[PDB]
Order: C-alpha cells, then structure tokens, then sequence
C-alpha cells in the first residue's frame, strides 16, 4: 500500500536535520536586522 | 575654582606652542617667549594624569524629527584613522 514508506522517513530525518539547522539560522538573521529596532531609543522635546 | 583647576591642569608649558609667520625673526620670537614665558614650568606635574585615552566609534543613528523645519540636514560618517596617519592623503 504504501512502497515510499522507507525513503520518506529518510527523507524526514533530513528535514527535521535540516530544519534544526536552518531555523535557529533564519531566526537569528531577522533578529540581528531587527536588532536596530528593538534596542532604538526614543524622546520627546517639545518647545 | 572648576576653571582655576582645569586652568593649571591644562595650560602647562610642554602643551602649549608660541607661533607666529610674517615679517619678523625667530630670535626676536625666541627672545619674547623667553622674556614673556619663562615661568611656566618651573614646576611641572608629579602624577597628575594628563593622558588621552582612545575614543569608541559606534554604527548608529540619531535622528532628531521636526516637519516644522524647512529642509533636512544628514551627515554621515564612517571612522577616520587619525592626524597622524598617511592614509589621509
């Protein structure tokens, strides 16, 4: 019924290798641009 | 007694430079600064501290908003060598 059952699973190890890999990459990299955002600091200085 | 202070701290001799350029003579100068000047540094500092310590550049941004003002004023900069160094020819 279902012939792919093995090279699938091999497959999903890799994407869950993969995926443990790539993610807390991608992740840093947004923070890392959004880092200027996060930490900027504002003030008001009406007349 | 701030100014008395920052005064004696800083105009001290070895850091001070006598110039001139025109119609005159180094030794009139020279005779002048000796006449004028001698009694500076008849002292001179045991530790004091007048040492400059080197100066963080920092990537970063300041930007003052106000749409009220007629045209925008930017300047931007990157971190200079120095007055000494040769790259700045």
């Amino acid at each position: 019924a279902e012939p792919e059952h093995d090279h699938r699973k091999r497959m999903g190890l890799k994407m869950l290798l993969m995926m443990g890999l790539l993610l807390p990459l991608v992740y840093a990299m947004k923070r890392h641009k959004w880092s200027v955002l996060k930490s900027r600091k504002l003030a008001y200085r009406p007349p | 007694a701030d100014l008395t202070e920052y005064l004696s701290r800083h105009y001290k001799a070895p850091r001070m430079v006598l110039a001139a350029a025109g119609g005159l003579e180094h030794r009139q100068l020279l005779d002048l600064a000796q006449k004028h000047f001698s009694g500076l540094s008849g002292t001179y500092d045991e530790d004091a501290v007048p040492t400059l310590s080197p100066c963080r550049f920092t990537g970063s941004q300041i930007c003052h908003r106000e749409d009220g003002l007629p045209l925008a004023h930017v300047a931007i900069a990157v971190e200079g060598p120095g007055w000494a160094h040769p790259d700045n020819v």
